Parts: C-alpha cells; structure tokens; sequence
C-alpha cells in the first residue's frame, strides 16, 4: 500500500514506454514539481552490433546497418560502405557520387518527418500526427522504387558506388513530390511560432549555452541550435 | 415514520458521534466524528419543522446554516490537523498530550 | 403526508440504476475464465477552495429561484453576499493557493 | 475587471473558430487509404 | 407506445430504405450530403441495430476482363 | 431599521479595508494598517453614544435588538479588540506572520462577539457564536511552527466544535417544545410547564454558553489554550471571548428560560462556587504567567456568577461593571507579559526576578494590574468585588459571597508572588536580565502603540474606583432592559 | 402506498446508523472516511422523506460532494505508513466513553417520548425553495449575511495555517533577544 | 421487474444513446484524419459499439496483488450511477417526461458531486503510485469546473423562474427559436459549454498519457467489466452533458411549423409516409436532434484545440470560468 511521505518521490518511466523513439527508463526523482535527479536506464536494445561486424564481410553486413538509425535508414549504409571505399581508394563514379546525395537528401526529410510526428504530440497538438505520416509514405514509395524496401533494408549503397540506377518516372515523380511537399514545410513552422501556448512550452525549456554544448560532445539539430555553426557537409 | 422515531434516530446518531469524539485516535477520525454530532441536530431539525410549523418551515432555513458552519468547521478543522502534521509527523491523539499540567 | 410530487419514480429508477453495476458485474462473473506519494498540498488547497464556493453557489439558489418576485432591496442585500466573497477569490488567487 | 473578460478571452475565442473550420474542412476531402483485403496495394 | 402500426415505421422500413442509400453515395456523396448522412444514422440507429447482421457491404466480386 | 447594526458595518467594511491593503501593498502595508483598525473600533465606539439615547429599537424583523445593554457588550469586546491590534502590532510582526492577515480574524471575532450581545433568534445567536469561535481556532494556531500552539489549536477545536455542538442540540429542542417560534420572546410564551424536555434543553445550552465563560467542569481547554496561542490572542479571549459569553448567557437564560429559574440559578451556582475553587487554589503551583493568567480568569469568571445567580436589579449590574473593570486589568496585565516577552524570551515567573531596576514602566505597570485583580484599595479591582458582594449579600447569598471571599485571599498569594519577583528580589538574584535586558527603547516598529496600550489603561486602572460613580450609572441603566 | 415511505425509512435509518458506527469503530480510516459519504447520503435520503428536496439537494452537494472530498484529501496527504498500535497506551478509559454516550442515549429517548409535541394536521411544503428564499432576505437576513463574514475568514485562515512557507523560511526578521520564524517569542523552558 | 413503462423506455434511450457516441467518436474521428473508421463490422462500423462493448464482459477483471477488494469494486460504481440518475431530468418531447421533480437542475450539479470520490476510491484502491497521483489529480479537475458549471444554471434559473425542467424550456416555447437562452445568455452558455466539456470529454483528461506525467492515469490498472464502467460510463455523461444543452439553452422539443420544402434535412416529397414518421418521432423525441449536435461538437472539438496541461487546466477553472460565471450572473441580475 502507498504511503504519502515528505521525501522526494522517484518515478520510474518505465521501459514499456508508449512512445516513438524506443524503449529507455528514466527513474526521475520528483521535489513537487522539480525534477532534481534523472537517471537513463539504456542499454534494452543492445543486439550486440560490434560483435557482429567482427565476423561479416562487407557485403553481408550492409544490411545489418539500416538498424542503427533506423528512422533514416541509408545514412547508415553510407558510413559502412565509405569505410573501405575511403580507405582501399576504390574511385567511386561521380553519378553514383550525385545518385548517393539525393538518397542521403531524402533520408533526412524522412528523418526529420519522423521526428516532427511524435515531437508536436508531445507539446500539444495531436491531429497533425496523422497528417505526417502521409507525408512519409511519399518518401517510402520512392525509395521502394529504386530499392526494394521502404525505409530500411535496403542493399542500395556499394564500395563502388551504388547498387543500380534509378527506375524510369523517378525523376519527375520527385519534382511532383518535393515540389509539393515544400509549401508544408512553411505550415508546420506556423503551428508552433505562432500559437502563444506552444512557445509557452518551449522558451527557456531544456537551455544550454554553446561552450557546454560543445563540451558536451553534441552535433547535428541539437549543436546548431547552441550557436555553432558546425556542419560536417561543409567541414 | 413519525415525529419520533426521527428523533430517537437523531438522539442515537448523537451518541455515536459522541463515542466517537472520546474514545478514537486519529486525529482526523475525531473530525468525522464531530460530523456525525452536526448531522444529529440537523435530523431532529428539519425532523422539526415537517410536524411542527409546516407552513413556514422555520427548520428547514435553520437546517440550511448547520450544514455552512460544518462545512467552514471542517474547512478549518483539517488546515489544524495539516498544520501539525507538518510539525509532528503523526497524527496521535495520544501524542498531543505535552501541554500537560 | 408526503405532499413533495414527482419522486414516486425516484425510489424505482434509485433501485434500477443500482441493478446496472451489480448485476452487469455478476453477468460477467459467469462468463469470464519505495511507494511514496510526496506530500504537497495543494490537493487540500484546491479542495477547501471548492467548500467555501459550494457553499456559496448554495446560497444563492434560493435567490435566484425567489428573484423576480422578491424586488430591489433583496439585490442590494444578495450583492453584499456576492461582493464579500469575490475578495475571497481575489485572496486565493494572490496568496498563491491555487496555484498548482 | 467588469471591462476586460469579455476583451481579454475574445484573443482565443477566434482562433478556435480559424481552427474548427480549418479542422471541419478536413471532413470534405477524400479519405486517402488503401483497405487491405479489398484494395492490395501493387508492389514495385 | 404504439404495439405494431407506429413502430415498424420507425423500427424496420425506413432504416431499411437508409441502408440502400447509405450503401450507394458514402464515399461519392458531396460535403453537403455526408452531414446529413451521419444524422439518420444517429436517428434510427435503435432501427438500423436490428438489421445490422443481415446486410453485408462487401465489394462485389470483379470479372477479371484482361 | 437597519441603523442599529451601524457600529458592526463600521468593522466590516473595516474588515475589508485591513484586508485589501494586504494583498495589494504586501507587508509594506503594515505601516499604516494597524491604525485604521484603531479609528474603525473607535469610530464603531463613536456611533453607539448616539445609539445609548435611542429608544432601544428592535430592528431587522426582530432577529437583532439594540437595548441599553445590548450597547454595552459591544462595547467591551470591541475595546478589547482595540486593545489587542495596540498590542499585537509588533508581536506578530516579529513572528515573521503577514499583519493583515492577523487582524482580518481578530476583527472577525469581534464582529462575531458584537451579534452575540444583541442577537435574539436562535439561529443568529448559532451563527454569531460559530464566527466567533472559527476565528479563534484559527487564532490560538496561528503561528503553525512551534508545536505549542499546535497543539493548543487542536486541544480548542475538538472542545469547541464539540460544544458548538451540544449548543445546537440545545437550540434545536428549544425549537421543536414551541411550536416553532424561533425568535427568544416568542419562546417564552409558548412553553411554561417546566418538563424534562425544558430541563434537557436548558443544560444543553449552558454547555455551550458556560463554555466561552470557562466555568470550571468546561473549563478544562482555557489553561491549555493559553500557554499554546500567541499573546495578544490570549489577552482577547480573557476579556473578549468572556464578555460575549457573559452576554449571552444574559440574553438567553432570561428571555429563553423565565419560567424555569430557580434551576438555572441553581446549575451557575455550582459553576460558581466551584470556579472560584480551582481556580485559585490551582493557581498557585503554577510557573509560568501565560498559565498563571489562565487560572486566574477561570477564578475571575467565578466572582462574576455571584452577581448573576442572585437575580435582583442589582445583581446583574454589579456583573456588568466588574466585566468594565476586568477589562482594565487582563488588558493591562497582558500588555505587561508581551512587553516583557518581546525584550527577552521566555516570560515566565521566577524570570521576572530583579526587575524594578531596569525597566520600572513595566514593573509599576504590571503590579497595578496584578494587584487590582486581588483587589486590593483603592484600585478597581476593590472597588468592582464590594459591589458583588453587595450585590450578593442584598438578596440572600450569605454562602456565596463568603465562598467569594475566602477565595479572594488565596488569590492575592499568586498575584503578589509576582510582585514579590519583580520589587524585592535583590540586584544578585536576577536570573534573565542580569545586565541581559535590551536596554529599552520606545522606538522601534510598533512600541510605542504598546507604551499607550499599558499607560492609558494603568491609568484607567489605578483611578476606576476613586472615579467609579460615571461607570456606576452607565451600568446601573443599562439593565432596567432585563427581565 | 404509505407502507413503502415506513419501510424506506427504516431502510434508511439502518443506512446511517449502521454505516455511523462505521465511521467510529472501524479499523482502517479511508474506509472510514468513504462510509462518512454513506451517512450524508442516507441522511440526504431522510429529507427528502421529510418533504425538504432542497435541503437534501444542498447536503449531497456541500456534505457528501465538497466536505466528503474534503476530508478524503485530508488522508491521503496523511498516511505515512506508521500506525505503531500503542492500544493499551495507559488505561481502558475507552469504557468509561461508553457509559456516556449509553448514558446520553438512555437520557435523550426519556425526554423524546414522553414530552408533548404539538404536531399539526396541516399539508407542508408550499413550494419549500420560494418560502426558504423568502426567509433568506426578510428574517434571516442577518444570518445571511453574516454566513459571507464566516466563509471569507474561514478562507483566509485555513489558507494562512495550511500553506508552505516557501517565502523565506531561514528569515532572521529582527532581534531584541532571539526568535525563530513563524513562532511566539516566549521560547520553551522548563524551570 | 421495472413494470413502469416510461422507465424502461428511457433506460434504452440511455443505452442506444451511449451506442451513438462511441460510433460518432470513431467515425468523426476518423473522417478528420482522412481514413475509413471502422468498416468490416456491421454495415460500415455500426456493430463497433456492440462489439467493443461485448468483449469488456468476456474477459477475466482480475485484480492487482496487493489491493483493497471492496473499494476496487465500488470504484466503478459510484463514477456511473449518478450519471445514470440524473437521466431523470431530461424531458424529451412534448407529450413524455418520466417525473415532474420541483427542481432538477439543482439535482443534477448534486449529483454529479459525488463523482469525485469515484475517481478517489477507484486512484486509492488500485494500489500503484501512479494512480494515486493520478487520482488527486482526476479527482481535483471534477472539483475546479464544478462552481462554473453551477453558475451557468443559476442565470438560466433566474430567467426561468424556477428550477423544474419543463418550466425551464416551457419559457423558450412561445416564440420558437426568438426566445431559446442562448441568444438571452451568450456569455453563460459557453460557461456551461467549457466547463461541461471538462467535466467529461476527452481533451482535458490525462487518460491518454503521451505526455507522461503518469503511467496511463487512474484507470490503469482496471480491466474487463470494470473498466467497461468507466469507459461506457464516460459516454453516458458526454450524452447527459449536451442533452442538458440543448434542454436549458437551446430549448428542448421546441421548434416552428414544419411545413416547409424538402430542404429541412428529410425526403423529397411533401406528404410522405417517410416524413411522417421523421415528424412523428420528432413529435417524440425533438431533443436528440439538437443533442446530438454538441456530441458532434465535443468530438470534433477535441481535434481542434491542443492537450492543455494540467498546470493550466486549473489556470482556467478557477481564474477565468469563475470570475466570469460571476458576471454573468450579475448581469443576468440587474445591476
């Protein structure tokens, strides 16, 4: 039975975790309403990745990657190909050079579209988590076309290259796609600047200054947002 | 149902508020047994004012400011209780006994 | 003598709604196979906000039932009751009682 | 006071009304979903 | 409450003129239509609870023509 | 016809106005704040002096009336209410308690003290008495961290909600033996046969109005209140909450009850001559002031019955003048107490010992109220208990004043072993103050409001008795309105 | 017809005496204090059999919906899982309780029976929510008034005892000789 | 075996109406998110109420380990028998009202006070700590729009003279649609229409926990007949809530002549008989018309504002439904 105690109250999140991004567990201590100690339980989906690659070629280990991050799917598979590929001098042709960017540059439109979907549930507004995922399948469809799978598991990047070219109606089935799509980027953006509760929930919420955040050991979304400018394309 | 038999309802529904207000040890079981004496007047007085005085119910009115003073009296009565909580960490009626002689 | 009229039905329809849980629970019982809570109060806060308020709303059923047959005079005596206890409010919400 | 809580609450009693009717012509569009048993999807 | 004239009026006939119709304009019915559509089934939905497992609204099997 | 209930809507709008400043000038408001309370109880004393001329109307449908005496309680207990904020202006100041939020209760159960005085329905005397009481459990616990006063305000509440409670039972049958009627005139028509439904009716009652007095079977929370509650709090329930109980039990037990009296006068005896027992022989094994002061008013609630169970013309207005003079003695002996338990902590006897060196306002000042509640010449405490006992002695009584008397002897042993530790005690027996005393100022926050508090009512003291023959027609006419 | 308001009373008064002397005597006191919410109601269910609908309407609504929720917050803040069931702390003076609630009971159903009441023969309730509104504003208008005076103060201290001291706790205000905050300067001592 | 006639006809209505509003949620719900609703069962989702409901029954309500056993039980029990007493109110029609009760608006605001201790004994008893930090919070959301609510009545009591249900919309009947409430009360009724929809609709409860305040709220560790209580037991007020709308406001069975064109959301023809049993049992029921208006409202009101937290659910309960059923009331008044 429960007791009402003046001590501080430890939560624990719980690795069920009804949520998007996977399972952690967070025994949060409660003084109130401050959380004062938060501690991450990680570590539940450890499948033993290292241990792995210690015993694949390369060939059979690509589509072991698209796990990692496996929202975006190929970023991952250009890291596991770009490690003999930068190191044996293998010459890779440059149309498979500008085929890799447009892949590499429709990830990060899945990438983020999966992060948007969950994020502005979490602070609010509910029904435009089902009109992202619409979004998303644009993007699936395009990659089951010229891979044969939607967002992972796709064998798609090479030591030399790419895997094969793209299909036929591809290319004007972008420029329909990321020609459309381009007009909701500006409307997701209007839901949360303006709409003075949104910003009631995220001004001065989870701060940190750009020489912690460096410090730290951060990059990508969450550097660039401390001030720092440091991208790894143009580095 | 008559007069009566509200009454000795309302004098037993008395007496066990009484038993309550003496012999019990929380210090909150006291309050809701403060409760039971301030419902025993509040039967014998509407238990009034149907038999005796029913076309202007001079009960009835009377029942409706014991039910605001109980209230305002319980509204009270815990803020003492959550007031000493804080400081004793129990609630003991048998521990409030240092004001002795 | 009993002269309230329309709660013949009430002693009935108490029993029958009564007769949805205790007997839905017993149509299915023949069918079917570091514990702190810290101690804020604020739970008691709001809640003694509520007595104070529901006492009030009770005081005014009667006036606002017998209002346009009681006049001017029972107005300026029933603002006396509103207006006293809108500093009530104003009390609670600048002492920070609820303020969660 | 008596002078603004019928001033300070219209700021978002307007912008329910530029979101029901925003939310309210989702209702008009085309139900975009592809029923498995009865409409498969063709596979590229 | 009437025992048989009234009653089937509202319990059997008319609910199952609404299922014809709400089988052929659901999904080609205009914005105007589709409101209008939800309040007869709010309506006679103590009708159209009898004849619920009687009607099927499966598709039609196709013929295969290529 | 509502220009009787004038000097309590002169506090009430008072009441709003020391409460408002609160929440709109927070703390800095304690100022000025205190002394518009002073010219709301002054002004709600200003207005009755055109009331005492009025013919004694019976206003608001007859749920309120304004006799002489009527006038005269609310008087006392808003004087004792104006003697408390004079105290009380530094003392919970120094607590680290917000100011306003102080006297919107004390000026509450002033308010509440006022109906009681004039109130004559038996629902208005139960709401009236409530707003007084509410308010003073939640003064005797109100500085919440000091687990004495916690457990005074609990020790108050499970007594007084309890007492509230055998009161409406009292009410209650007293309602239901009239047909109805619940106005106190119309009572005493209605039921005259004197059965055990009266007798249980009127016990009931004066369990709950011998409840504010502390005779002594229900006297039992006073010495344990008082040694809990912060001070002044005490100084209003000694004076206040015993005036507003001494007036009801006036307009209750003479309009309610006339046709049962040789009972009534027969149960306040045994409140009387047991009172005046215990409370003075337990009295003198007391250490503390706060606790000595309790037992004494216990004692002092006990000469003030003998001038009511006799029932003469002058029996009543020999108990309405010694409550006149008993408020020129606690106010002055608790002005005192505060003042010597702001300079230094623990005020206690046996603390006092070797003052009359150091701080001689105070010591000349807390003897003359001390020494007047023994009743010693020619203060007005000598002269306030020869009119009860010629009040006693006049109709019978022979048993009651001697009683009085014997007891007035005991009572001179504990106030004069104070006056022993404050004057005699020479300067290598002082124990606190032993070159320990703040070296007195009268200048800080709220001081000088004190020095008036004890000057004007030392005064009003020592000369009460040499010039007692104002008070003495004052009181004398206002009970030619008591049956 | 007449039969079933005798029998739903004593159906009713078995409802509260039965679930008042489980308010008293029972051993857990959230169980205590949920069967508090049996008595208001099965009180609630007397007025109304005593032609009071609005005084019934105004007890489930202050008793049974604010002060029952009232009280059932006032322990869960308070549960604090140490009960230490000291019974027998000093003597069996939980009888001595009994022979004067028995003594009151004995005391109070002598004087009920035997004591004439005048009961009339007259239909009551006229409406009884225009007569009680008529009261409140010709006759008890004086208590009406002062219900607001008491319910604005029982605001103001049960906040002022009940909130935390948050705004400065370690607040050394002043000092003639020393004391602690929020507590009256007569410092405890034993002589 | 309730042999009263007008009190089985109305506990069908309570029953068929709660079988409306979850198939309404699934289907209004789903037409804003651009898919189907739940087809392949009845015609086209109609047998979701039935079905949903059915397997509640068939499954084992087992309890937690360590739990009180009587206070799990009566949890349920107290959250739905006064929303299923105060359909005793609500007269449908003209020629139908089961009891004529002197008040009833003012049994209403009574009896859904006790409704908090139902979430208090049912947080308490299911022993986790994450339903008891989830039932003082449900059980201080019921406290905080409660005095709003009852406020709201007030003015529409004062206009009414009196509190008797028929008396109330007896008012609205002389001129039709000139003199239903809401157009005397604009300000009083969106008091009542916020603070009613938060008392029982689905945006401002922390039942579905995506923000993660608590596990899955007070109903957590509830399952089979039991937590068909309070889940078929939420609708029953979302029905009550809007029938009380559109009967203090919007004037219940009131309504001009219906001669009209075939505009007026029926057939073609004029004399049909499918219009004469469209006005028949709109000669019966007129309210469930209007009534299930706001149920389409407070669904579709639930994807139209985001998921206010709880730090400001009792920022608008308290600080501004308060201080504006206040003025309402004074204006409704004189002044």
């Amino acid at each position: 039975k429960i007791e009402t105690r003046t001590e501080p109250m430890v939560i624990n999140m719980g690795p069920h975790h009804p949520s998007m991004h996977g399972v952690l567990r967070l025994m949060v201590t409660l003084d109130g309403e401050d959380v004062i100690d938060c501690e991450p339980v990680i570590g539940y989906l450890h499948r033993g990745m290292e241990k792995i690659a210690e015993n694949r070629t390369n060939i059979m280990f690509i589509p072991y990657v698209s796990r990692w991050d496996y929202a975006a799917g190929m970023f991952n598979e250009a890291v596991t190909v770009n490690a003999p590929e930068k190191l044996a001098g293998i010459p890779v042709p440059k149309r498979a050079s500008y085929i890799r960017v447009i892949m590499l540059e429709l990830n990060r439109i899945a990438n983020h579209l999966l992060w948007l979907g969950p994020f502005l549930a979490d602070v609010g507004a509910q029904t435009p988590f089902f009109y992202i995922f619409r979004e998303r399948e644009y993007i699936y469809d395009l990659f089951e076309a010229a891979t044969g799978m939607r967002f992972i598991n796709n064998n798609y990047f090479r030591i030399g290259g790419v895997a094969a070219d793209l299909t036929y109606g591809w290319v004007t089935k972008c420029r329909d796609f990321c020609d459309y799509f381009l007009p909701k980027v500006d409307e997701y953006e209007r839901l949360i600047t303006n709409n003075p509760i949104f910003v009631r929930r995220l001004q001065g919420v989870g701060k940190i200054s750009r020489e912690e955040a460096i410090n730290w050991g951060l990059s990508g979304p969450m550097l660039r947002a401390s001030g720092v400018k440091w991208d790894l394309r143009k580095v | 149902m008559q007069l009566t038999y509200v009454l000795i309802l309302a004098a037993l529904l008395f007496c066990i508020g009484i038993y309550g207000l003496v012999t019990s040890r929380n210090a909150v079981r006291v309050l809701m047994s403060i409760e039971l004496l301030l419902n025993a007047v509040n039967l014998n007085l509407i238990g009034f004012a149907n038999y005796l005085d029913g076309q202007q119910i001079k009960g009835q009115v009377f029942a409706v400011f014991v039910i605001t003073v109980a209230a305002a009296e319980a509204a009270v009565g815990l803020a003492i209780i959550l007031a000493i909580y804080r400081n004793r960490d129990t609630v003991d009626m048998e521990k409030f006994n240092l004001l002795k002689w | 003598v009993f002269v309230l009229s329309g709660y013949e039905y009430f002693l009935g329809f108490l029993i029958i709604c009564s007769l949805v849980p205790v007997l839905a629970l017993a149509a299915s019982a023949l069918l079917r196979p570091g514990a702190w809570i810290q101690f804020n109060v604020r739970y008691y806060m709001f809640a003694l906000v509520f007595v104070i308020f529901d006492v009030e709303t009770v005081f005014l059923y009667p006036w606002a039932v017998a209002f346009h047959q009681l006049g001017l005079l029972a107005f300026i005596e029933a603002l006396i009751f509103i207006a006293i206890l809108v500093v009530a409010l104003v009390y609670a919400w600048r002492k920070r009682a609820l303020e969660w | 006071q008596i002078t603004n809580y019928a001033k300070e609450a219209v700021q978002s009693a307007k912008y329910i009304g530029q979101g029901l009717s925003v939310t309210f012509d989702h209702m008009r569009r085309r139900p975009i979903t592809v029923q498995y048993p009865y409409e498969k999807l063709i596979p590229s | 409450g009437v025992y048989g004239a009234l009653a089937g009026l509202y319990l059997l006939v008319v609910p199952a003129i609404v299922y014809a119709y709400l089988n052929a304009r659901w999904y080609v019915a205009s914005s105007f239509e589709r409101a209008f559509m939800y309040f007869l089934v709010t309506f006679f939905f103590p009708g159209l609870l009898l004849l619920a497992p009687f009607i099927n609204f499966r598709p039609q099997p196709r013929s295969l023509n290529s | 016809n509502a220009g009787t209930i004038l000097p309590e809507t002169i506090l009430i709008v008072t009441l709003l106005v020391v409460l408002l400043a609160d929440l709109i000038q927070g703390r800095q408001a304690d100022r000025w704040t205190p002394y518009f309370a002073i010219v709301g109880l002054g002004g709600a004393i200003a207005t009755m002096i055109p009331l005492w001329t009025q013919p004694a109307t019976i206003s608001f449908f007859g749920s309120f009336i304004s006799d002489h005496l009527s006038l005269f309680f609310r008087g006392l207990i808003a004087l004792s209410a104006l003697g408390t904020i004079l105290m009380s202006i530094r003392y919970v100041e120094q607590t680290g308690s917000s100011l306003g939020e102080f006297m919107t209760i004390l000026l509450t159960a002033t308010v509440g003290g006022m109906f009681i005085a004039g109130a004559q329905e038996l629902v208005f005397i139960f709401v009236a008495l409530e707003t007084l009481s509410i308010a003073s459990y939640l003064l005797t616990g109100y500085t919440k961290r000091d687990s004495r006063s916690n457990e005074a305000a609990l020790k108050y509440l499970l007594i007084g909600a309890a007492s509230s409670a055998i009161f409406l039972y009292g009410s209650s049958l007293l309602y239901g033996l009239s047909g109805g009627h619940t106005q106190l005139p119309a009572i005493a028509q209605a039921l005259s046969s004197e059965s055990l439904g009266l007798v249980v009716a009127l016990v009931f009652v004066i369990a709950g109005i011998s409840f504010k007095i502390s005779a002594v079977p229900f006297h039992q929370w006073t010495p344990d209140v008082y040694e809990g509650a912060p001070t002044p709090v005490v100084a209003f329930l000694s004076v206040g909450s015993k005036a507003a109980g001494f007036a009801l039990a006036i307009r209750f037990l003479t309009l309610a009850f006339p046709s049962v009296t040789d009972q009534w006068q027969l149960i306040f005896t045994v409140l009387a001559i047991l009172s005046m027992i215990l409370g003075n022989v337990v009295a003198l094994a007391q250490t503390s002031m706060k606790r000595m002061l309790a037992y004494s008013s216990i004692g002092q609630a006990g000469f003030v019955m003998i001038g009511f169970v006799v029932g003469t013309e002058a029996g009543y207005a020999s108990m309405l003048f010694y409550l006149l003079v008993y408020l020129f003695m606690n106010l002055g002996a608790f002005t005192c107490v505060i003042l010597f338990s702001l300079r230094t902590g623990t005020d206690q006897i046996s603390e006092y010992a070797g003052l009359y060196q150091k701080d001689p306002l105070l010591t000349l000042g807390l003897s003359l109220c001390l020494l007047s509640l023994g009743g010693i010449p020619p203060l007005a405490g000598f002269f306030g208990k020869i009119y009860l006992f010629w009040a006693g002695w006049q109709a019978g009584a022979y048993g009651l004043v001697l009683l009085g008397l014997l007891t007035s002897v005991i009572s001179i042993y504990y106030y004069i072993r104070v006056v022993k530790m404050m004057v005699v005690k020479e300067p290598q027996e002082m124990s606190e103050a032993v070159r320990n005393y703040p070296e007195v100022s009268w200048s800080s926050f709220g001081l000088r409001p004190l020095q008036v508090g004890l000057v004007m009512t030392v005064i009003a003291t020592s000369l009460a008795g040499i010039l007692a023959n104002p008070l003495f027609n004052l009181v004398n006419t206002a009970v030619w309105d008591v049956p | 017809a007449t039969l079933t308001q005798t029998i739903t009373f004593f159906a009713l008064a078995a409802a509260v005496i039965i679930a008042a002397l489980g308010v008293v005597l029972l051993d857990n006191v959230v169980y205590s204090a949920f069967l508090l919410g049996g008595v208001f109601l099965s009180i609630a269910g007397l007025y109304i059999l005593m032609n009071a609908d609005f005084v019934s309407a105004a007890q489930i609504l202050i008793y049974v919906g604010a002060v029952n929720v009232l009280i059932l917050f006032a322990i869960m803040l308070v549960n604090k899982r140490e009960t230490y069931t000291p019974v027998p702390g000093r003597w069996l003076r939980q009888g001595g309780a009994a022979v004067v609630s028995l003594g009151v009971f004995a005391l109070l159903t002598k004087m009920i029976l035997q004591t004439p009441w005048q009961l009339s023969s007259v239909p009551p309730t006229p409406d009884s929510i225009t007569t009680i509104g008529q009261h409140f504003f010709s006759d008890f208008l004086l208590p009406f008034e002062l219900a607001s005076v008491l319910l604005l103060m029982a605001l103001i201290g049960a906040v002022v005892l009940a909130r935390r001291e948050l705004v400065l706790e370690p607040e050394p205000i002043l000092g003639e000789e020393v004391v602690p905050p929020l507590e009256l300067p007569e410092r405890p001592r034993e002589p | 075996l309730w042999l009263p006639l007008p009190m089985l006809m109305m506990l069908i209505v309570a029953t068929v109406g709660v079988l409306v509003a979850v198939w309404l949620e699934r289907k209004i719900s789903a037409a804003v998110q651009q898919r189907i609703g739940p087809e392949y069962i009845g015609p086209l989702g109609i047998l979701a109420p039935l079905a949903d409901g059915l397997k509640l029954i068939f499954k084992e309500d087992v309890l937690p380990a360590n739990s009180d056993r009587w206070l799990f039980t009566l949890g349920p029990a107290v959250v739905v028998i006064p929303v299923f007493l105060s359909y005793i109110i609500v007269p449908f029609g003209q020629n139908l009202l089961i009891s004529n009760l002197a008040m009833g608006v003012f049994l209403w605001i009574a009896l859904s006070s006790i409704a908090p201790i139902g979430l208090l004994m049912a947080g308490y008893a299911s022993n986790n700590k994450y339903s008891l930090l989830g039932g003082l919070r449900a059980a201080a959301q019921s406290i905080s729009y409660e005095i709003p609510l009852a406020l709201a009545v007030l003015a529409v009591a004062m206009m009414s003279n009196g509190l008797g249900t028929v008396e109330i919309v007896e008012q609205q009947s002389q001129y039709g649609i000139l003199s239903w409430n809401v157009w005397r009360q604009p300000i009083g009724f969106l008091v009542f229409w916020i603070a009613a929809l938060a008392e029982c609709e689905r945006l401002p409860f922390d039942l579905p926990e995506a923000e993660e305040e608590l596990v899955a709220g007070y109903q957590t560790e509830y399952a089979g007949m039991k937590f068909a209580l309070f889940y078929l037991g939420a609708y029953v007020n979302l029905v009550l809530s809007a029938l009380l709308v559109s009967v203090l406001y919007f004037g219940g069975w009131s309504f001009p002549i219906p001669l009209e064109t075939i505009a007026n959301l029926l057939g073609v023809s004029e004399t049909n008989p499918f219009l004469q049993i469209a006005f028949a049992v709109l000669g019966i029921t007129m309210t469930l018309i209007k009534a299930y208006f706001f149920v389409f409202l407070a669904i579709l009101l639930r994807w139209t504002v985001p998921r206010v937290r709880i730090d400001q659910l009792l920022d608008l309960g308290w600080k501004f439904l308060l201080p504006v059923g206040l003025v309402n009331l004074l204006l409704t008044a004189g002044l």
